[PDB]
């Protein structure tokens, strides 16, 4: 398929890698009676080893010469799960995390001691401040084109060229 | 092969670059 | 509850903690239930 | 090996004469006013 | 010493993945990794890390999020003891490691 | 520029080039640096006060 | 003046004392008059006992001399110290205070050594200066 | 010897020659800050280059500069 | 005393400090006492001279040595069955089994095989027996003395150059690109038309037939004559036996593209015209500049007008010129980070393009071609950075350099130091937490959860090559592609028989592993970038320490004050950046010798499964080839990788001791000394001795310097006894 790999679903090396997991776990199964708690244990992680490489195998994912997947990143809609979806919800998440640690730190540069708001966290006004974040790419976008967010470079500190 | 007589011959090749190398390091030193 | 007690509750270390064992156990419930997500499914 | 005797000649004198010669030599140079 | 003492016997703790014993495999990693780290601590000074320290204040002046707490490069004594300290973490626990899954495998 | 006034430090060299002080005093005896000025933000020394010039100090 | 005659604290001797260098190139001595014999740190290490009355010790640096009279002054209230340099062919030179006034207090007839008439910023590059005996300050 | 520079700057505080172990500075009379009185450096042959001056100063940029050049004996407070 | 007699300052020093600044000073010659620019320029020109037949000498000699203790003259007949010899061994201090082991090579006497691969390289140029060898030690050792006689005469009076003549842009860069570039390719091509292509077919070229000998049978009427394709004509057959009449052709210009299919390196008339056409391409540059006749352009006026007028340059280019005349410091970072940049792909392109004869099976020889010329490569960009640093701490001036392109850099110094941290700090977190990720999901027994993206930008460039492994058809893969019919007739067959043949290292198959080494190379290059380029713009100041400049290039701190100033000048942010140097060529070298062990030994998929994890390149890479090189001597004997396996332990040794400087510092040390200077002055029998200069411990950034020495020479020499004997061990 794309960069000359195949289908996991379809890949014989990733079923041999299936099946010598399997077996690996049996050959433990082997050493203890059927009731026991450590059987229990062991067949359980037979199963989720099985429902992980059919699940695997069924998600279209691309398996290349060693029998794992392989995931492509270069921006196509088919494989756009792989990178581009989880890379939109960490940006989600981080660009959260971004605005209200910012909003806490304009709202103690206001209080009596800054510091100890810093060190001793208000935590209702922080909690507010954690709850804005839902909709931190618009709120950002306005404190942007607001003069808001960015300083001018006379107001802020350098050194000596 | 190489005999005693070329050998020779190099190695009198590289006294007179070692009196020429001497001679530049005497007038790098001033 | 006293106001000295949470205040101290509400320091750097101690929130610090708190949260980063919330968000491992959401991380770690997420997995429990949800495991082996090496991808979105779409 | 031609003249084979040329490395049992010049190898220890390269590696013992000429650094104890230089050595004593930069020494002098050193350590003089 | 390097080759039937070293190489022989850390053949246990590398050869553990996939076993019971990949924690002493992870460890091992993660001692060496620690080691490691600890000589940027060891070899640096401060006044570098105050400059570039410096040079992050301004990217974080430029979008007003400065903190009130001025950040500062670590004390050249407390340079010296987190360095000691992760060099031991790391180094013991790599020793750590490699006897625990050794002996493990092979008494 | 007086007591009490906000003002933006342009000696190059300062810790606070550029950044925001409070005049505390103006001498009025012919001292190089006349124009005391206190700081906020702390140095790398600990110190948070320092003098100036009239030409090294602008009101905003 | 350093009078040579003036006895010295009780000590007895250690391995931090004064080198050869002390007898070849210079020596320092430090005088000192105590009210009462008491007990000080050297600053070579050990615990010696200053007599009552005045005190001669000799030194093999100009700091260690300035190391005792800090602990004496700090500790002791003694003030009246007196530090000189001592040459091989006998030549005594006074030291500290140099004027008598000790340094941090003002004394008329100082002259500034080494005084900028300009801020520190005002250096010159070295590129300015370079093949050229200016000096960086202007 | 150690170069050890006094800018105008000072404010007399006198801190650098407290700080000093060698005796290297002094405080004189001058008319340019409050205190009237500024540092200055005549015993620089004795400066070990420590920069407990430099610590001492109180200025923003110091107002006293220790700038290491050659070494002597006094210099790298060698006993021996 | 008056060893340094440069600098009056440390010939003044009492103590053993004087001995070790002025050897660490005494090329520094701007700095050194009364040095006007004239005679530091003519003092810098014998100097070069004086390098360049240091760099002669050092070519005779490897000449002398192998026409007479090597085995040439045999190897030219087996090339593929004969060990090189570098050179004889006289070591008294052997026994005997290390005679024994050291005599190889098919001579009687204990000798070292080569690992430079000079054999490989003289044979493709063809020389042929001993004598050639010995005639081309003569010579380099005349053209060495006649460039010391040089170095001298240029410094005679009236032979020393002016200023104005040094100073001479034009001149200089129309000589050196047209005569020094140019030319010597042109004769360079010559010497392969007229010399190296007939001894590669079976005929003797010499100077006592090469006037009689034509390089081709037309003559040259046909270069005269226009038809100067004739000379394409008849090219080598693919049966063509090297150095042999057996399948030769009589072509001396193609362009056929690929490799020679016996020897597996570029055909040598390929060669021929590539270096015929760069002479003509750098002689047509080489006319470019005004000199002295009307024609021609001036350098100073093509910087001055390259001002973009929207202003976002500021003043362009202006003052450039003169920045760059007057500062001999910015020229070697600029000619630094060229060579750089030249010797990385010199080591890239030699070893997936080698134009040597049978020298692409000479794995120990190709291994440490790479890894010689890369750690050659790391060390000239650190040099290129730290002396543009040097040029912004003594040669910068800022009014001559108004709103310059080189003001703007320090105007927003700050904006690319960040950002050269983010993109640091962003490169490191997410490639070591893959790697981690990984680590930890194999040990958990589960590889298939393993986190690996396929390559496939660098895919779809090997694919626009012409590699057809991966199914791209784009460019040079496809058939029916414009490009594809455009070269068809000129290289495609060739270029793509090589590139779709696996049995070379033109464009190797590339995976996950492949990806994840790349992004790690990406995060090396980045932070030693970061390191070099906040230590070159915070050079003459910073927040911490804004009079910087007054200080020099290196100084030790300045002092405990101000939260502390260790390390804070621009000489020790090379000294950081020279570790960082170590790991990212330590890594390059890694990727490439464990890429390359594996393709050779036929299991590149050991490669492809344990590239991922960090716990596979140390136990099948580190772990599994160092076998071979730890029992080159044994409790049960020894044999001739005993010698690596001694200098891999000399090694870590000293790399170790280099710790010793790093961590420890001074005052211990100085304390320690004048205990020892207490116990020599008050021993009998040894005070009669006296020291002349007082002893005191290192200096702080001589400390530093010191420690880095050993550090590096570990590092070196560790490396390199690993990866000649694995790959002998292996392989040889
Ligand atoms: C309020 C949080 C906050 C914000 C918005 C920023 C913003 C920025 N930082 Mg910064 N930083 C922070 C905290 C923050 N920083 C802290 C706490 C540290 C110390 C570890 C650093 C250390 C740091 C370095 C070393 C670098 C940056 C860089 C950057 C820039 C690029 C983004 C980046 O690399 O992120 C990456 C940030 C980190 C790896 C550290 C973040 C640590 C935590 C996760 C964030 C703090 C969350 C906080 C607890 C929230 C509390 C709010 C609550 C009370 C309501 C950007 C200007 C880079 C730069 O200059 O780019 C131009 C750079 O090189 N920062
Ligand atoms: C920046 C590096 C990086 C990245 C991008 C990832 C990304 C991921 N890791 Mg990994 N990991 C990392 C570093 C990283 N990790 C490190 C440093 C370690 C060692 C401490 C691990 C140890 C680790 C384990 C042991 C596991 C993961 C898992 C996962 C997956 C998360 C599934 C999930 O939570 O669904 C979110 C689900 C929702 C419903 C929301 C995802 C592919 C898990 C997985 O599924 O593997 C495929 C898993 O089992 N990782
Ligand atoms: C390239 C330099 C070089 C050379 C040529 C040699 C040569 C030799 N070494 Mg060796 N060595 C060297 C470097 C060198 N070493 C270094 C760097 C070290 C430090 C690691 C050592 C440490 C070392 C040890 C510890 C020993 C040797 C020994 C030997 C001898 C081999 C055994 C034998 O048959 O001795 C038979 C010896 C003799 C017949 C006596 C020869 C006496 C000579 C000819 C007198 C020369 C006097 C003097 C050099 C005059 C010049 C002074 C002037 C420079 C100021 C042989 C003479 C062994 C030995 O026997 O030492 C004598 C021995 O025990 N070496
Ligand atoms: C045509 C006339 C000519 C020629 C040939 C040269 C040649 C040279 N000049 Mg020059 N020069 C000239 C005119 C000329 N000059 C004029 C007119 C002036 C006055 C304006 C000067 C002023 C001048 C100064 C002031 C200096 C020189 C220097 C040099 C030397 C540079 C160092 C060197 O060997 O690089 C050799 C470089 C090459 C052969 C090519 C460059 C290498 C690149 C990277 C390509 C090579 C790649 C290739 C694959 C390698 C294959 C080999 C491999 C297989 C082993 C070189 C010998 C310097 C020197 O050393 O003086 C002694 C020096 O300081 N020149
Ligand atoms: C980026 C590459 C570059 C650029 C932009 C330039 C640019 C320039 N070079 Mg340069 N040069 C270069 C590379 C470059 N060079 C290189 C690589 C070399 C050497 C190997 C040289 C060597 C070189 C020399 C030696 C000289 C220049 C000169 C010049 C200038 C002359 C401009 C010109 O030709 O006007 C000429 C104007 C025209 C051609 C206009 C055409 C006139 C009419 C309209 C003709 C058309 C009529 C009709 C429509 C067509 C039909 C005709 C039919 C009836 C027959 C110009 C600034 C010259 C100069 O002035 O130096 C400063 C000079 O002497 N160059
Ligand atoms: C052709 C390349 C080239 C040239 C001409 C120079 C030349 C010079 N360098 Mg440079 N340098 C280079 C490559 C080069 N270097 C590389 C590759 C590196 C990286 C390792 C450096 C790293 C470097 C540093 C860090 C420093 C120099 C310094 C110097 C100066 C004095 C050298 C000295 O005293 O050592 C004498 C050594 C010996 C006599 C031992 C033999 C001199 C102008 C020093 C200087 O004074 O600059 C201010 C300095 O601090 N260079
Ligand atoms: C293995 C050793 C190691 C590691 C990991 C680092 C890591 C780093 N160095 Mg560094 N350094 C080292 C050795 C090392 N160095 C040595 C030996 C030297 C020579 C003295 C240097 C010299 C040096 C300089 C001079 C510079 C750096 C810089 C950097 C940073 C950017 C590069 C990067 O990957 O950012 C990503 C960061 C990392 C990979 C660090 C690891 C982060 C961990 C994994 C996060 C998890 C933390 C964990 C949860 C904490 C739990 C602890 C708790 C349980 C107690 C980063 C912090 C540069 C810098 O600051 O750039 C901004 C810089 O300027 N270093
Ligand atoms: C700044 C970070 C950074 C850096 C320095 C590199 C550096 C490199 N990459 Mg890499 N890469 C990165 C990020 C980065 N990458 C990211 C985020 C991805 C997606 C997972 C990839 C995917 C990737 C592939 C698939 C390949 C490379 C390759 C390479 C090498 C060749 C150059 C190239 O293809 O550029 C590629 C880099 C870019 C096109 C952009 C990087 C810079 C941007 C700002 C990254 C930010 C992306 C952003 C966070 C995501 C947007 C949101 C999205 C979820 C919608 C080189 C070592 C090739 C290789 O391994 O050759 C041997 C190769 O085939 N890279
Ligand atoms: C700090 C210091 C102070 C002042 C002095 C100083 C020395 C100047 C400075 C240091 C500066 C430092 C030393 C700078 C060091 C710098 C680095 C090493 C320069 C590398 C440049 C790469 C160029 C742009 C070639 C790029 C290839 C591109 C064009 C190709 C495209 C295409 C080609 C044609 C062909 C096919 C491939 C594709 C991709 C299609
Ligand atoms: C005036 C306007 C047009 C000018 C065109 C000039 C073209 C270039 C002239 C080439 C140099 C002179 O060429 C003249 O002497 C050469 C001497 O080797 C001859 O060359 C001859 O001898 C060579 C050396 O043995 C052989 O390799 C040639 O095959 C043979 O042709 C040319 O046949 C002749 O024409
Ligand atoms: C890297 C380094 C630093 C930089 C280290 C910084 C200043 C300290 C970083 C401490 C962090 C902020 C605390 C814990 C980091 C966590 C991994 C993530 C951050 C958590 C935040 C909420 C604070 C020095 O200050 C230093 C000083 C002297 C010698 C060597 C060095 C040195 O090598
Ligand atoms: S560096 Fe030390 S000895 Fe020198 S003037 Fe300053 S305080 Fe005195």
């Amino acid at each position: 398929d794309v960069a000359g790999l195949t289908p996991c679903g379809e890949s014989k090396e990733f079923a041999r890698r299936l099946d010598g997991s399997v077996k690996k776990l049996q050959t433990r199964l082997k050493k203890y009676e059927a009731g026991t708690p450590p059987a229990l244990a062991l067949q359980k992680q037979i199963d989720k080893t099985k429902n992980r490489f059919d699940r695997y195998g069924k998600a279209g994912l691309l398996c290349g010469t060693d029998g794992l997947p392989h995931l492509i990143a270069d921006g196509r809609w088919s494989h756009s799960g792989e990178f581009v979806i989880p890379g939109l919800f960490f940006l989600y998440v981080a660009g959260w995390i971004g605005w209200v640690g910012r909003s806490y730190v304009l709202f103690a540069r206001t209080a009596d001691k800054p510091t100890e708001k810093e060190i001793i966290i208000d935590v209702p006004v922080a909690l507010s401040f954690v709850s804005t974040g839902f909709i931190w790419p618009f709120s950002a976008f306005k404190e942007f084109t607001s003069g808001n967010l960015i300083v001018p470079a006379d107001e802020i500190t350098v050194s000596p060229r | 092969m190489i005999s005693d007589t070329q050998i020779f011959i190099a190695l009198i090749l590289a006294l007179v670059s070692l009196v020429l190398a001497i001679r530049l390091g005497r007038a790098l030193y001033q | 509850m006293d106001s000295n007690f949470l205040k101290y509750l509400s320091t750097a270390p101690v929130l610090f903690t708190v949260w980063l064992s919330f968000t491992a156990s959401f991380i770690i419930e997420a997995n429990r239930f949800f495991p082996d997500m090496l991808y979105f499914p779409m | 090996m031609t003249a084979a005797y040329l490395p049992s000649i010049l190898v220890p004198i390269i590696g013992l004469i000429f650094p104890g010669l230089v050595m004593a030599f930069a020494f002098i140079y050193i350590e003089q006013d | 010493w390097l080759r039937d003492f070293l190489w022989a016997q850390a053949s246990q703790v590398i050869q553990s993945y996939g076993s019971a014993l990949s924690a002493y495999g992870l460890i091992f990693l993660g001692a060496h990794f620690i080691w490691a780290f600890s000589l940027m601590f060891l070899f640096s000074g401060r006044g570098y890390w105050q400059e570039l320290i410096e040079s992050i204040v301004w990217a974080h002046n430029k979008l007003n999020v400065a903190p009130a707490i001025q950040p500062r490069a670590l004390s050249i004594t407390q340079g010296r003891a987190v360095g000691l300290a992760h060099y031991l973490l790391g180094g013991i626990g790599t020793t750590w490691a490699f006897f625990l899954a050794r002996i493990i495998s092979v008494g | 520029v007086k007591r009490g006034s906000k003002v933006r430090i342009l000696r190059k060299e300062s810790y606070w080039y550029q950044d925001i002080g409070t005049v505390a005093t103006i001498d009025t005896s012919g001292i190089r640096y006349p124009v005391v000025v206190r700081f906020e933000k702390v140095s790398y020394s600990g110190v948070n006060t320092n003098n100036f010039s009239l030409d090294e100090v602008v009101e905003v | 003046t350093l009078n040579l005659q003036i006895p010295s604290p009780t000590f007895e001797g250690s391995t931090g004392g004064w080198l050869r260098a002390a007898e070849v190139e210079e020596k320092y001595a430090i005088t000192w008059t105590s009210p009462k014999e008491q007990v000080f740190e050297m600053p070579t290490g050990g615990a010696a006992i200053m007599r009552q009355g005045e005190n001669l010790l000799y030194l093999a640096r100009k700091e260690q001399c300035l190391a005792l009279a800090t602990q004496v002054k700090n500790s002791f209230k003694i003030t009246d110290y007196k530090v000189y340099r001592i040459f091989p062919s006998g030549e005594v030179q006074y030291l500290h205070p140099k004027d008598g006034v000790f340094p941090e207090k003002v004394n008329a007839g100082r002259v500034g050594v080494g005084n900028v008439s300009h801020s520190i910023g005002k250096n010159l590059n070295p590129a300015q200066i370079k093949f050229t005996s200016k000096s960086f300050n202007g | 010897s150690h170069s050890v520079k006094v800018y105008d700057t000072c404010i007399g505080c006198t801190q650098c020659v407290r700080a000093c172990p060698c005796d290297v500075l002094e405080m004189v009379s001058w008319d340019g800050c409050k205190a009237g009185q500024i540092a200055s450096a005549p015993r620089t042959e004795d400066c070990i280059g420590c920069k407990r001056c430099e610590t001492a100063c109180p200025t923003d940029f110091l107002s006293v500069r220790v700038y290491l050049g050659g070494e002597t004996t006094r210099s790298m407070g060698l006993a021996y | 005393t008056k060893f340094p007699k440069f600098s009056q300052a440390l010939a003044q020093d009492p103590a053993t400090r004087r001995i070790w600044y002025g050897l660490a000073t005494a090329h520094d010659l701007e700095s050194h006492d009364g040095m006007t620019e004239e005679n530091l320029y003519q003092k810098i020109f014998a100097s070069h001279f004086g390098h360049l037949a240091v760099i002669f000498l050092w070519t005779s000699g490897n000449l002398f040595h192998l026409a007479w203790q090597g085995n040439f003259e045999q190897w030219v007949l087996n090339p593929l069955k004969v060990k090189p010899i570098a050179h004889a061994i006289w070591d008294p201090h052997f026994g005997q089994p290390a005679v024994k082991a050291f005599t190889k090579g098919g001579v009687s006497y204990p000798v070292n095989i080569a690992t430079s691969g000079v054999y490989h390289w003289w044979y493709t140029i063809g020389m042929r027996s001993n004598t050639d060898l010995y005639a081309g030690s003569l010579f380099l050792l005349f053209l060495a003395g006649v460039f010391l006689f040089a170095g001298w005469l240029h410094l005679q009076p009236k032979f020393r150059p002016g200023l104005s003549w040094f100073k001479n842009n034009e001149s200089r860069l129309n000589h050196h690109l047209s005569g020094l570039f140019g030319f010597s390719s042109l004769a360079w091509s010559a010497h392969l038309i007229h010399v190296a292509i007939p001894e590669a077919r079976g005929q003797h070229v010499g100077w006592d037939n090469f006037t009689k000998v034509a390089p081709h049978p037309a003559g040259l009427q046909p270069f005269f004559s226009g038809n100067w394709g004739v000379y394409a004509a008849a090219p080598d057959t693919t049966n063509h036996i090297f150095g042999t009449s057996e399948g030769a052709g009589t072509a001396i210009l193609t362009f056929l593209g690929g490799f020679h299919p016996q020897t597996q390196a570029l055909w040598l008339t390929d060669i021929a015209h590539h270096h015929l056409a760069i002479g003509v391409v750098f002689i047509f540059a080489g006319h470019m500049y005004r000199t002295n006749w009307g024609i021609g352009h001036s350098l100073k006026e093509i910087l001055d007008a390259h001002r973009p007028p929207g202003g976002r340059l500021g003043a362009g280019h202006k003052g450039i010129f003169e920045t760059l005349t007057n500062s001999l410091h910015f020229q070697l970072g600029l000619a630094l980070a060229s060579l750089g940049v030249i010797t990385s792909l010199v080591a890239q392109h030699m070893y997936a393009l080698p134009s040597y004869a049978f020298i692409a099976k000479d794995y120990v020889t190709q291994s440490a071609l790479y890894t010689h010329h890369q750690y050659i490569a790391g060390f000239l960009m650190v040099g290129a950075f730290a002396h543009g640093a040097i040029f912004f701490v003594r040669d910068y001036d800022p009014e001559q350099n108004k709103n310059n392109v080189l003001a703007r850099i320090l105007d927003h110094k700050e904006a690319i130091i960040s950002h050269l941290s983010w993109v640091s700090l962003f490169l490191g977190f997410h490639t070591l937490g893959i790697y981690v990720h990984n680590d930890v999901v194999v040990a958990f027994g589960t590889p298939e959860k393993q986190i690996l993206v396929e390559p496939v930008f660098a895919q779809w460039i090997q694919a626009s090559s012409g590699k057809a492994l991966y199914g791209f058809d784009v460019f040079l893969s496809s058939s029916n592609s414009v490009a594809t019919n455009a070269s068809s007739n000129i290289w495609l067959p060739g270029w793509l028989e090589a590139i779709n043949s696996g049995k070379n290292s033109l464009f190797l198959p590339i995976g996950p592993g492949d990806f994840l080494i790349h992004h790690a190379i990406a995060l090396a290059l980045h932070t030693t970038t970061l390191i070099l380029v906040k230590g070159a713009l915070d050079a003459r100041g910073s927040k911490l320490m804004p009079d910087k400049k007054d200080f020099g290039y290196s100084f030790p701190c300045d002092g405990p004050g101000r939260g502390g100033t260790c390390d804070i000048s621009a000489w020790d942010a090379f000294y950081l950046s020279m570790f960082w140097m170590l790991n990212t060529i330590g890594w390059v070298t890694f990727y490439w010798h464990w890429k390359h062990v594996t393709i050779w030994q036929g299991n590149a998929g050991q490669f492809n499964e344990s590239s991922t994890y960090i716990m596979g390149w140390l136990r099948d890479y580190l772990w599994l080839n160092s076998s071979p090189l730890i029992n080159g001597y044994n409790p049960f004997g020894m044999n001739s990788l005993s010698v690596w396996s001694w200098m891999f332990l000399f090694g870590h040794l000293i790399w170790a001791t280099g710790f010793m400087f790093l961590i420890s510092w001074r005052g211990y040390w100085q304390e320690l000394i004048e205990t020892l200077v207490w116990a020599h002055e008050r021993t009998p029998l040894a005070n009669l001795v006296r020291w002349k200069d007082k002893p005191v411990a290192l200096s702080i950034v001589q400390a530093r310097l010191v420690g880095l020495i050993h550090f590096t020479a570990g590092y070196i020499f560790t490396y390199a006894a690993f990866v000649i004997a694995s790959t002998t061990g292996k392989f040889g």
